[PDB]
């Protein structure tokens, strides 16, 4: 029963549109894409990129303190 | 004026001004059933003519 005309009540509002043959498909691209692409790189780089970090740490001294329990012996390697 | 056409007329004149073109729509509601544009325009050209 979810068809278009049956789905909610609304009032007062008015939209204008033009058709896809009167506009350019590719409007501003680089004078407006590449300022709006870094500004949400910056609204969500405080909440993604910190959890990674913390594997990379861990990463590396599990692979560098798996070598020197190994077979890589200086100097406890005596009588 | 009117004694000088005939079916081939009508045909040629249709074709000019209203196959292949944009149409401009105004509506007021109750609408939510009114087709989007992009299916009003590619109504405007048919399937297997």
């Amino acid at each position: 029963g979810r068809e278009f005309g049956h789905l909610t009540r609304m009032r007062h509002v008015i939209t204008y549109s033009l058709s896809p043959f009167e506009q350019r498909a590719f409007p501003h691209y680089f004078t407006k894409g590449i300022p709006n692409v870094l500004r949400r790189t910056r609204a969500c780089i405080l909440r993604v990129a910190p959890p990674f970090v913390v594997f990379y740490l861990v990463y590396t001294w599990g692979t560098q303190e798996f070598e020197k329990s190994k077979r890589k012996n200086p100097a406890a390697y005596e009588n | 004026r009117i004694a000088e056409v005939d079916a081939s007329v009508v045909r040629e004149v249709c074709s000019k001004y209203f196959y292949d073109q944009c149409p401009a729509v105004a509506g007021l509601g109750p609408i939510e059933q009114l087709p989007d544009y992009n299916r009003i325009r590619s109504g405007m050209f048919w399937l297997r003519f």
